[PDB]
């Protein structure tokens, strides 16, 4: 909505492009990034027959949600902690993206701006 | 009793001629029924070699 | 006609209304009712969400790591 | 959807059986009290439509206004979802106002009447599916795609608001 | 034959009030309506000069043609309604009643017999309406579909049996 | 009363905007006189044979007959060359053949232009 | 199983063997304990009247055996005894390889359904091994027409073979 | 729909005409001639008859409607479009 | 996988009996409407167990068992797959309509 | 094949010199017996076609095309029993050869080894149709059925025979098993080409084609009802069967002229069902749906795909099931009500329940109902049209909804409504033409479970 | 079986909202003589009809009772456990 505003009506370059970005080297300016690593091995995914879309790193969880249900049968109540975990690693792991489009988001402000500071400087 | 001569002529009587058709003749036939893999989980066990898969590791475990 | 009315019709009066009709009505209209709050006492953290949204412009250059703007 | 649909459907039905074969709302009116049973099934199921939280509707129609504007669609794909909530509410409220509420608009002649025991049981189990049905499926069905956690508050809320307008 | 001027007045306002009650809806409002209407209805109740009423007939009929609602209340059994011609699919011609088995007419015994005379009261009744409606009927034919009366001795209305046995509005 | 609704081939003027509602001529309700007198007669001979008890069977509809033979038999015979005809024949006949016959000539050419050579998507068709 | 994993390889099947850490039992376990003893039970000696019955009384049948004819290409032109006998050869070896096409497709469809959601991963092999199978057969039978023959056929082989030919002395350059 | 004999019929439509304020109770009759027994114009013909109109559900052909004079007819009028025996 | 598919398909048959009985014209036209309701609530009965072993293993299979055509290259069967949409969706589907001519038998009488 | 050629001339001599009574009742009985032995035809082989004597052939094609003349002739003599009763026992017997000299020619047409051979008897069909449809016809226009039913099929016929005595004199024999064993490329010389047609029209003016089906209108809606479901449900496939037969020697030239033929069908069905929505006779919209019909098979053939030619087959025996029963259906409502226009006798389903239904599944298999081998054949026919060009669909799907708009027509404009009050002779509907329906309709059921017995030679 | 005609003296614009279509008609020089038919459905038990809010509230006086010792039942399990 407000990003939408800022490229739509605003600067199309200000906002990243979903489609696109991130456009800048992840490593360039954190020095020795440490790579976003995985939980559930590709058999942990691959044997859980998992589907692709939610066998992202939070599918680790996932099978634990699964686990605790296909042995919470009968009961459907329980079953709480292990989506607590889930949808956690999903809220930080969508923080993560979100980040990752302020990343950018910012990465495209400070360049822009820099350039038409050297285009202000010449 | 009407019920019960129901489930009879109606449905008790339908689950011998099936069970009887598909346990010998239909699966008589390859891969007239394939039933997909249930998702084993690492960490539970295999029933027939009694291999329990092994698990991963500790999770992130980011309790909110 | 034939035997077998019971239900008897009014003429611009307001009908006869058996209490089997009306009792499981509000019971049902209840039932829909005790359902929902007790939904609400007990699972309020799923209408509404139960992880934070945070704000995109209070995060600062650290975790964005933005190299600073003057070089 | 296929359970309070069609669970208002024969609720109409059973008004306009006791109505004299009838369909036009202009000549319903003042059944709240004289269609007690229907008046009910009609009453929760015409926003359950719109699904109140904890609901049928509510696991579907909530999930779906927020899944489409959680994601990339046209900018007037979101819209007519949000005037679909909003003008469905709408209509849903204006049957049960010409419906029950209000005047008999009527034949003098009261027939009006729905002790047809076949009547109850058949809608009966129709209000036990159309509000319990939700719940229960929703949590015996593992979810398929990855949920919608880190959201801008807003988008959700907007479907419960624009139902109410 | 041709409309006559209040004839055509009355059916205009016939529908026109059937209009308003599909716009008012509620009864109290339909009938302040109603009212309002009808002293509009009888403003100009005087017309003197047939000319000046056909003017004022312009204007009437153009206001009531607008005047439809975009969805008037049509009647279940009002033409186009829900209930309309419904049960058509129910009524069968009377004479396919002699187009029975023997066993089903025997097995209604009663009301074959009283088919029955009703089979020879349409015998004598049509040979007697019949040379009744011939001379009834003026030289040039019928000048209208309205038939003359059964105004004779022992006379059954001529023209009846198909009016007489319609197949019942309510089959069933 | 309102800005007119304009009558269309496939919805009418109605009985109450027509100019002859209310334009009522001495010989225009005159008319309505002798059209019905023979309404009155068609009606009455139907009634004659439809109450007809010893009637039996179907009578004939002169005006289906008059329909079904002026829909099936007596068209050639009014038939004319005319030029019109012609035209609406032409363009209706050859027309359509070569309409297809091109769309389908170029799509085949352009269909096949690519087999020869193996441009297409084939590898999991073999059933012809 | 009359069929062996070499026609149709059955992948093998492992149980997740449960464990309900829930207060309350689960309901399968019973439901299909009735199932089993209220209606396989009369069906399993019902079947064994129907076993031992067929071993009272066990005729027997054969299969049918065709012993290799000259091909189309070493047949004669115009001589209608040697080439109908190519001609029929080659009708029944079309049969045949058109029966090959059905058992790599019923053991590719059998894949994905076992590998479940990982059918993209888990069932290439079986993929390209009908992939080339379908590709042999394009080449082999497919486009010949609706009066298909043996010599309609080896003009379309002759036809690949010399276009490859060409081929391969253009590579060879 | 209960089986609606002419008696009801018959009851409901005096009532109404009984019930409309310009035909007093008193003054109404059987065969109550609006033109000449009540006295009443073309217009208000119009709202008896589609008074009962709504009163009774059915429909009223227009061409019937205008001819339709006395409640005895009414009364025989819906006996014949519903054709009642009892 | 003794149960879930075999129900399946006692579940689908059991619908068919109904009219297998109304063109063997040795079925009882006054009851029929409730023969319908047992037909319709029993099938919706024996539709609830299909459902119990795939909350509790979530299998799922395709059942194909007399081969029609073998139009060479294509052999064609009658074959049902049952997934998570199809399996839930035979409850929900039989549940409703044997409501709705519940209703029906009351409403829908007068003919 | 003389195990049925045999007995089924054995019919003649026994139909004519039965009792004045028993005609009837002797030719049904040993005809549907003959329709048994004919049953056992439905064997087939591999790809090798029954060769049961020099001067006889049988394959899968030929078989289900025997089967549907030997089932079919009872059909007729159980439909003519209703008009025939009011004629001498000389003239009946006369009616019956009639019939029976054309089941006998159209089995040795069937089952003939050369094409001279099947040309003689394939033609010869001609006559007994023409004494049916004319001096056993209804109305004055008769007289110029016959005719332009006549040299219609004649007109494109003559060329055929020039053709064929000159393929003898070049390949050296007409005998079917050596030309197609035989069988060498046609070169695409300007003669080849009429050398092409020649081989070609005398098929499609019987199918019949887009331009040529005049005599169809003309013929069909004319002639009596016993004529007409041969003529409908058989001899228009008599084209059907010559060319998969006359193919497979006339390439590769099929590729360059099937074009205007193609589209002049392509275009044809499309504008044949567009009549067939808005005809005024009953029997004119099913005889212009037999064009409609068939029109879909002569794309199949001339497409040359093995997918097609199955669905060729198909349609061709589910045409002639339908075909049939429509005609039939018709029939049944002319002769009570002494017309044939389509809104005389709307609404008859309050007065004809069991007819309503043999209106219902006729007019469905019309619409070709899955799984029905209507759409079995059609279905067929799509998949490989589709395979020879994409923009094909539009077409004949566009053909077979409004295909669709008619088949529910004069369902509506015959049984939905009102009955018509006086009328007063529609009578109790009698077995016999009731029964015909049942004879039908079964077997079209039967089928339906085991297709595999009808695509033909190719499946 | 009884199918009786009640008074008609209980039936004119009396008792309904037709007090302001006969007087507002009345202020205009009007009549409003059909008012009557349509007294007993703005009369009788057919008045007085529940709110939106309260169409839906019906059955919360039950159901709020329901829900508080509900929850005052949930408060149970985590008190006494
Ligand atoms: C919802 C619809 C809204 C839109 C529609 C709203 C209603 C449309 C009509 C509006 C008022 C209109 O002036 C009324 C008209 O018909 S004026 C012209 C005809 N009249 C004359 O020119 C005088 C001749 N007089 C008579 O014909 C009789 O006096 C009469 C029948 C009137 C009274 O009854 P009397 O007992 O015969
Ligand atoms: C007051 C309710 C919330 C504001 C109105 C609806 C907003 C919908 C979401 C914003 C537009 C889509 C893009 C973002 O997200």
């Amino acid at each position: 909505g407000a990003h939408l505003a800022r490229r739509y009506l605003g600067d199309a370059s200000k906002e990243p492009d979903p489609l696109r970005m991130p456009t800048f080297p992840p490593d360039y300016g954190f020095p020795e990034r440490k790579e976003r690593e995985m939980v559930a091995t590709q058999q942990e995914m691959n044997d859980a027959q998992l589907m692709l879309q939610q066998r992202d790193y939070c599918a680790h969880y996932l099978i634990q949600l699964l686990k605790c249900k296909r042995d919470s049968f009968p009961n459907f109540l329980a079953c709480k902690h292990e989506q607590h975990d889930w949808d956690y690693c999903e809220h930080l792991d969508y923080v993560k993206r979100m980040k990752e489009f302020e990343r950018e988001r910012r990465l495209l402000q400070r360049k822009k701006r820099r350039e038409q500071r050297e285009a202000e400087m010449a | 009793y009407r019920h019960s001569i129901f489930a009879v002529t109606h449905v008790l009587i339908p689950v011998w001629i099936i069970h009887y058709y598909l346990k010998y003749h239909v699966t008589a036939k390859p891969y007239t029924v394939v039933e997909r893999k249930p998702r084993i989980f690492p960490g539970d066990t295999i029933l027939e070699t009694g291999e329990v898969i092994p698990l991963m590791k500790e999770f992130p475990d980011q309790h909110h | 006609a034939g035997g077998g009315v019971h239900i008897e019709p009014r003429y611009r009066q307001f009908p006869q209304l058996t209490r089997s009709q009306l009792i499981q009505a509000e019971f049902f209209s209840a039932t829909m009712w005790f359902w929902i709050l007790w939904r609400f006492w007990h699972d309020s953290d799923a209408v509404l969400g139960h992880f934070p949204y945070p704000d995109p412009s209070q995060w600062t250059d650290e975790e964005l790591g933005i190299l600073p703007d003057d070089e | 959807h296929a359970f309070f649909k069609a669970m208002l459907f024969m609720c109409s039905g059973s008004i306009i059986h006791s109505l004299n074969d009838e369909q036009d709302i202009r000549k319903m009116g003042g059944l709240y009290k004289a269609m007690p049973f229907t008046t009910t099934a009609l009453i929760i199921g015409s926003l359950a439509l719109t699904g109140m939280p904890y609901l049928t509707g509510f696991y579907s129609k909530d999930l779906i206004i927020e899944a489409v504007n959680m994601s990339y669609t046209n900018a007037w794909a979101l819209l007519m979802t949000l005037i679909a909530t909003s003008l469905t509410a709408a209509y849903s409220t204006r049957i049960i106002f010409f419906a029950f509420l209000g005047k008999p608009r009527f034949p003098p002649l009261v027939l009006i009447n729905e002790n047809n025991p076949l009547l109850i049981n058949s809608i009966k189990r129709l209000l036990i599916g159309s509000i319990f049905a939700g719940f229960i499926i929703s949590n015996n069905i593992p979810p398929m795609t990855v949920p919608n956690t880190t959201m801008p508050l807003y988008m959700k809320m907007t479907a419960l608001i624009v139902t109410i307008m | 034959a041709y409309l006559t001027h209040q004839q055509k007045v009355l059916r205009l306002y016939k529908r026109a009030l059937r209009h308003l009650e599909s716009w008012c809806v509620h009864r109290d409002k339909y009938r302040y309506f109603a009212c309002l209407m009808r002293a509009r209805f009888d403003e100009h109740k005087n017309e003197k000069d047939m000319v000046k009423a056909t003017q004022l007939l312009r204007q009437a009929e153009e206001e009531f043609w607008y005047g439809q609602h975009p969805q008037p209340y049509i009647f279940p059994e009002s033409p186009g309604g829900t209930s309309y011609e419904r049960y058509e699919c129910y009524k069968v011609p009377e004479w396919c009643l002699d187009d029975w088995h023997p066993s089903e007419k025997a097995m209604y015994p009663d009301y074959f017999a009283k088919r029955e005379q009703w089979k020879r009261l349409r015998r004598e009744s049509w040979e007697r309406e019949v040379k009744q409606l011939q001379e009834e009927t003026p030289p040039g034919g019928p000048r209208t579909e309205a038939l003359p009366p059964a105004r004779k001795e022992g006379d059954l209305p001529p023209l009846w049996w198909h009016i007489v046995t319609r197949p019942r509005e309510r089959p069933m | 009363s309102f800005p007119k609704y304009k009558p269309s081939r496939l919805a009418t003027l109605p009985a109450t905007l027509d100019p002859a509602e209310y334009d009522i001529s001495p010989e225009t309700r005159k008319a309505q006189a002798e059209r019905l007198a023979i309404r009155s007669r068609l009606k009455r001979e139907y009634l004659l044979q439809y109450n007809d008890p010893n009637r039996l069977g179907v009578i004939e509809d002169p005006a289906l007959i008059r329909w079904t033979y002026a829909r099936s038999a007596n068209i050639y015979p009014n038939f004319r060359p005319t030029p019109k005809t012609s035209l609406l024949g032409a363009l209706f006949g050859i027309g359509p053949l070569f309409f297809w016959y091109y769309v389908f000539k170029t799509d085949r050419d352009k269909k096949e232009k690519l087999i020869q050579e193996g441009k297409l998507d084939q590898t999991f068709n073999i059933s012809y | 199983d009359s069929w062996d994993k070499d026609v149709y390889p059955e992948p093998p099947r492992r149980t997740p063997a449960p464990a309900p850490q829930t207060s309350l039992p689960n309901p399968v376990t019973y439901l299909t304990k009735i199932f089993d003893l209220l209606v396989d039970r009369p069906v399993t000696l019902a079947r064994e009247f129907i076993e031992q019955q067929h071993a009272k009384n066990r005729y027997y049948y054969y299969h049918r055996e065709f012993r290799r004819v000259p091909d189309i290409t070493e047949c004669e032109e115009k001589d209608i005894l040697c080439m109908f006998e190519a001609e029929m050869q080659w009708r029944r070896d079309y049969k045949v390889d058109q029966e090959i096409v059905n058992i790599i497709q019923e053991r590719l469809k059998a894949c994905q359904q076992r590998e479940g959601e990982s059918y993209r991963q888990n069932c290439a092999k079986e993929l390209e091994q009908f992939t080339q199978v379908s590709k042999a057969f394009q080449d082999r039978y497919s486009d010949l027409g609706a009066h298909y023959s043996a010599r309609k056929c080896l003009a379309k082989q002759k036809q690949r073979m010399l276009a490859e030919r060409k081929a391969a002395k253009e590579a060879a350059a | 729909a209960p089986p609606l004999t002419l008696e009801a019929i018959k009851d409901r439509v005096l009532y109404v005409l009984k019930l409309y304020d310009k035909i007093d109770p008193e003054k109404l009759s059987v065969n109550s001639h609006f033109m000449k027994d009540l006295g009443l114009d073309s217009l208000d013909q119009v709202e008896i008859i589609m008074a009962m109109e709504d009163e009774f559900g059915f429909e009223i052909p227009d061409i019937d409607a205008e001819k339709l004079m006395c409640p005895q007819e009414i009364v025989d009028y819906i006996a014949d479009k519903k054709d009642v025996y009892e | 996988m003794n149960p879930f598919a075999s129900l399946t398909l006692t579940t689908l048959i059991i619908l068919t009996i109904p009219i297998m009985m109304s063109n063997s014209n040795i079925y009882k036209t006054n009851l029929y409407p409730n023969y319908v309701k047992t037909t319709v609530s029993y099938a919706f009965t024996l539709s609830l167990v299909p459902l119990l072993m795939f909350m509790h293993t979530g299998q799922e299979m395709i059942i194909s068992n007399w081969h029609w055509m073998t139009l060479q290259t294509v052999e064609l069967s009658l074959s049902f797959k049952m997934d998570y949409f199809s399996v839930m969706f035979i409850p929900v589907a039989l549940f409703v309509t044997w409501s709705i001519m519940e209703f029906s038998m009351w409403y829908m009488h007068s003919d | 094949m003389l195990k049925i050629i045999i007995p089924t001339t054995m019919l003649l001599p026994m139909t004519w010199m039965s009792k004045h009574n028993m005609i009837w009742i002797n030719a049904t009985v040993h005809s549907l017996l003959i329709s048994l032995i004919s049953l056992s035809l439905l064997n087939q082989l591999g790809e090798n076609s029954l060769n049961f004597s020099l001067t006889f052939f049988s394959d899968s094609l030929s078989a289900p095309l025997l089967v549907l003349t030997t089932w079919l002739l009872p059909l007729m003599l159980m439909a003519s029993q209703s008009h025939l009763s009011k004629e001498t026992t000389t003239r009946k017997k006369l009616y019956i050869t009639m019939l029976i000299l054309l089941q006998l020619f159209l089995i040795m047409t069937f089952t003939a080894t050369e094409l001279i051979l099947f040309y003689i008897l394939f033609e010869a069909t001609l006559v007994p149709t023409l004494i049916i449809i004319t001096r056993w016809g209804n109305q004055t226009e008769r007289l110029n059925a016959g005719l332009y039913f006549l040299f219609y099929t004649l007109a494109g016929s003559l060329p055929l025979l020039v053709a064929l005595v000159y393929i003898q004199n070049t390949t050296g024999s007409l005998n079917f098993l050596i030309i197609h064993y035989w069988s060498h490329p046609l070169s695409n010389s300007w003669s080849n080409i009429f050398m092409w047609l020649a081989c070609i029209m005398a098929f499609m003016v019987k199918m019949p084609l887009y331009g040529l089906h005049l005599w169809l209108p003309k013929a069909h809606v004319e002639a009596p009802i016993a004529g007409s479901m041969v003529l409908a449900a058989v001899l228009l496939k008599l084209g059907g069967y010559g060319m998969m037969r006359i193919t497979t020697i006339l390439n590769p030239l099929t590729n360059y002229m099937a074009y205007p033929f193609l589209m002049l069908s392509m275009w044809g069905m499309i504008m044949t069902s567009s009549i067939c929505l808005r005809q005024t006779d009953l029997k004119s919209l099913i005889a212009y749906s037999s064009v409609s019909h068939m029109a879909l098979v002569i794309v199949a053939i001339m497409i040359q795909t093995p997918w097609s030619f199955m669905g060729a087959t198909a349609l061709m025996i589910a045409h002639g099931l339908t075909s049939s029963m429509l005609f039939c259906l018709a029939n049944t409502n002319y002769e009570r009500v002494h017309s044939r226009t389509m809104i005389l006798a709307r609404g008859l389903q309050t007065l004809l329940p069991l007819m309503a239904t043999w209106w219902l599944m006729a007019s469905l298999t019309n619409l070709a109902l899955p799984p029905s081998i209507n759409l079995i054949g059609e279905l067929f026919i799509i998949t490989a049209s589709f395979s020879w060009s994409n923009i094909t669909i539009i077409l004949m799907g566009m053909n077979m909804m409004i295909t669709a708009l008619y088949s529910l027509y004069m369902l509506i404009t015959t049984q939905r409504g009102k009955y018509t009050h006086h009328i007063n002779n529609i009578k109790a509907s009698f077995t016999r033409e009731n029964a015909l329906m049942a004879l039908h309709i079964l077997p079209l059921l039967l089928l339906t479970l085991n297709p595999k017995m009808i695509l033909g030679p190719l499946y | 079986s009884k199918m009786e005609l009640p008074d008609y003296k209980q039936w004119k614009i009396e008792g309904t909202p037709l007090e302001t279509v006969q007087e507002k008609l009345a202020a205009r020089g009007l009549r409003d003589p059909w008012g009557r038919n349509e007294a007993w459905r703005y009369s009788g038990g057919f008045a007085n009809n529940v709110s939106f809010v309260g169409a839906l509230l019906k059955g919360f006086k039950w159901g709020f009772a329901a829900f508080v010792v509900a929850v005052g039942a949930e408060y149970y399990l985590e008190s006494q456990n």
